[PDB]
């Protein structure tokens, strides 16, 4: 039964974006403290995530965009609000006291843990804090302000020819894959809501560039998907991908977000459902990172990853939520599972098979035998 | 009053708690400029800003 | 059920209409009941060109007006329809739009240097990639240990009992759960494992030199004055953490303040909710 | 065993903890573990549960402790009639060992 490696500090909790904003670092410390009360924390090797500093994250951004953010600070706010706007720091990107803090951490998890997957001193390695993907070379942008993953593909791509990149959070990864558009190393795949829809990219034509191009894929998808749905056009495509692409590293971004009754999110699975998906990657039985993301309803998104989690060590766990310092957030319920709406999948059969086939297609470009 | 990092320097935010009546316990936003002028909605404050900001995205009551 | 295009009296497109009832008065006139296709513009792209939307609009209008009959299809069978079968004659709905109210079923990616990362070469069966490990992490927990499940379950019951303890020595249900909190489970887990997983040895650990250990979150630590200032700060600034410093509890550092919020979140005494 | 009677008056339940009962079975904890201290200790929490010594002290109900009151005040230090009439259903060797608690 594979090894797993939890990366964790205990600061991440406590750092915060700001009043009315929605995205809050507190759901990681939720899920850390179930973990422990499901008796899973004992389960796994434990490591506290030293800071990551400049030097690794300039690695891929800008000497000057790093030093912004090293720099910055909610005093020095009317000072330098010059390079605030050309860096997206502002409307649903607040600067907030700890920012960089907060970002070494999330980063550290991230690069760590690649670091001891190309050790090959694990099998999984976890980082509930990390996965933050909508991150540019040059700008912060939608929550993200470092992209730990890119980074953490890149200290992957020394010891691994093949990366593959796959990403469930209900927003497009448009950050990992623009950071990858142009090479081959690297596959993007990615499963999210497209129309009226943050970041507004990722559609059926996003196929990548150059070197890159039929190594981005996507699937756009409506409201209200299905468990049902979801799995019976994930696991055909990722089989072709696996198939087709055939890499020797895997990195899931495990984003909650496309849970259902998120805050932000419109996509109706349940934990069971996304968890399906792990689960299914997981069984390729490749150095596998997963991540966080996105994630809005926070009591769910410590459901999820707390049960994603136990996924990654293959052990049974209650529904029964044990006893811990949050408890009492969890409904009048105390239970782990979350079931889904009477919401309407409109995402019809027709329309899946149309985009899948497209996919089947732009996949059987790659080379094979 | 807090200074309010997205806004240009010196603008400040106040939130206050009603003592009383119908909606006791709720609370209202203001803000102030930085010679102290107040405003009390997002489109009273978009006005006076005109175009030297974009509030499209800029949520009112949390100041992010 | 059938539908048709009627005149457009302004000499623009013909109007489209769903036949819903066929007339004929007694002097042998015609005249049909008919449900609006409204156009996208009359909606007052995504859209395409031959898009239209399903009203609540309901008209009469006479048999002459018809000057033709049409195929408003659904999506599917529009995008299926095939490049020589395209006509004039095809259009679509996905859409039904109340007219009265305006109701309707419920961004670009860069190329460049300043845009991709630079790819990182594989290292050469040779190379080695140069990381220091210990700057980069700490290991807290082993997986495993020389431990059972019933030891280490053991041995956190006994870091409550200390703590419990402890706390005697400066309300029992409430030391014994104010000891049995995460806080105290946590440095329980760490007293085991930088003692090298002995029980023995650990043990020492939680009780120094015969006398007991406390671990105290922010929840419990604060005073009963630094409580009763935080629900004032709360209630007046609500969750504006830097003011509630600033002017309240200057103090305490920040992070302290955001880890007392969660945990008094849960508060019995609060109540927020019906 | 402070926190054992937690589970079903802090400084009061300590106390009766440190009492000497305790401390004895603390001994022979030890001892019958063979001085291991990580064995011993499982004795004590036996299934992730702990145990309790309670003295005749403790032990005995308010009303108990009540009717001894009555039975000395009435009969002075006469223990076994203090038992027949008052409390005949302990034996008479516990009543001596509360006495002198008492
Ligand atoms: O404390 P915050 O981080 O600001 O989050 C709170 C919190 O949401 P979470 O419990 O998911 O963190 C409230 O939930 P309760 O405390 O009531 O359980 C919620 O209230 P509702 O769940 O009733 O919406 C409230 O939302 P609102 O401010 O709209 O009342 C919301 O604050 P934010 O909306 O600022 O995140
Ligand atoms: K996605
Ligand atoms: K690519
Ligand atoms: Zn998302």
């Amino acid at each position: 039964r594979r090894k797993v490696c939890y990366y964790y500090d205990g600061d991440v909790g406590n750092y915060y974006y700001g009043q009315g904003h929605p995205m809050k670092p507190h759901r990681i410390r939720m899920t850390h403290n179930l973990l422990l009360n499901y008796g899973l924390y004992r389960k796994m090797e434990i490591y506290r995530p030293h800071k990551a500093n400049a030097e690794e994250m300039t690695k891929y951004h800008s000497d000057d965009y790093i030093k912004f953010l090293r720099s910055i600070r909610p005093d020095n706010m009317s000072e330098y609000s010059k390079q605030m706007q050309r860096f997206n720091v502002g409307e649903d990107c607040p600067v907030f006291d700890g920012l960089f803090e907060f970002c070494q951490l999330s980063t550290g998890g991230s690069v760590a843990s690649a670091v001891k997957l190309n050790k090959q001193q694990t099998d999984i390695a976890v980082n509930w804090a990390g996965g933050l993907h909508h991150a540019k070379k040059s700008e912060a942008s939608g929550f993200c302000y470092v992209n730990d993953i890119v980074l953490a593909i890149l200290e992957l791509l020394k010891y691994h020819q093949r990366v593959l990149y796959i990403d469930i959070d209900i927003h497009h990864g448009d950050g990992v894959e623009e950071a990858f558009y142009t090479t081959d190393r690297v596959m993007t795949v990615s499963f999210h809501k497209y129309g009226e829809y943050f970041p507004g990219t990722g559609d059926l034509r996003d196929i990548g560039a150059g070197k890159g191009k039929y190594y981005a894929v996507n699937y756009p998808l409506r409201d209200g998907i299905d468990d049902e749905s979801y799995e019976a056009i994930f696991k055909p495509v990722m089989s072709k991908v696996m198939e087709m692409f055939q890499p020797s590293a895997v990195v899931l971004q495990c984003g909650s977000d496309s849970l259902s009754g998120d805050r932000l999110g419109c996509f109706n699975l349940t934990i069971k459902g996304h968890a399906k998906c792990v689960e299914f990657v997981k069984s390729f039985n490749l150095p596998m990172l997963m991540l966080g993301g996105g994630g809005y309803t926070i009591r769910n998104v410590a459901r999820c990853w707390t049960y994603e989690t136990a996924v990654a060590l293959d052990t049974e766990i209650p529904n029964e939520l044990p006893y811990n310092d949050y408890f009492e957030y969890f409904g009048p319920d105390f239970k782990l599972h979350i079931s889904p709406s009477n919401m309407t999948n409109q995402n019809t059969n027709e329309y899946l098979e149309k985009i899948k086939q497209r996919l089947f297609e732009n996949l059987r470009m790659l080379p094979h035998a | 009053r807090m200074d309010c990092p997205a806004l240009p320097p010196g603008w400040k935010k106040e939130e206050v708690i009603r003592k009383s009546g119908l909606s006791a316990g709720k609370s209202d936003v203001y803000y102030f400029s930085p010679s102290g002028k107040k405003f009390r909605s997002k489109p009273q404050l978009a006005r006076y800003l005109g175009n030297t900001v974009d509030l499209s995205s800029f949520d009112f009551r949390t100041g992010k | 059920g059938d539908y048709v295009y009627f005149e457009n009296s302004s000499s623009n497109p013909y109007l489209i209409r769903r036949i819903e009832e066929l007339n004929k008065t007694a002097n042998g006139n015609v005249e049909a009941k008919v449900v609006c296709f409204y156009r996208r513009r009359d909606i007052s792209h995504q859209l395409r060109h031959r898009e239209l939307f399903l009203s609540r609009q309901l008209e009469s209008l006479p048999a002459t007006h018809i000057r033709g009959k049409c195929s408003v299809t659904l999506l599917n069978e529009t995008e299926s329809l095939k490049s020589y079968l395209e006509r004039e004659d095809f259009f679509f709905y996905s859409l039904v739009y109340d007219p009265q109210q305006k109701t309707l079923a419920d961004g670009e990616i860069r190329v460049g240097n300043r845009y991709q990362a630079d790819i990182t070469d594989l290292l050469k069966e040779g190379e080695e990639d140069g990381r220091d490990q210990s700057r980069l992490e700490t290991q807290v927990w082993e997986a495993h240990n020389p431990l059972t499940d019933k030891q280490i379950d053991q041995f956190l019951v006994v870091a409550r009992s200390v703590g419990t303890f402890a706390r005697a020595l400066d309300s029992l249900h409430m030391s014994a759960a104010a000891a049995s909190r995460d806080i105290t489970l946590f440095h329980a887990m760490d007293t085991l494992h930088k003692n090298i997983y002995d029980i023995s040895k650990a043990i020492s650990a939680l009780v120094p030199q015969g006398g007991p250990v406390l671990c105290r979150d922010e929840m419990e630590e604060w005073s009963a004055s630094e409580a009763n200032l935080f629900e004032e700060a709360l209630e007046k600034y609500g969750k504006d953490f830097t003011d509630i410093q600033q002017d309240f509890l200057p103090w305490k550092s920040l992070t302290s303040i955001i880890e007392y919020y969660y945990m008094w979140k849960t508060t019995d005494r609060y109540v927020q909710q019906k």
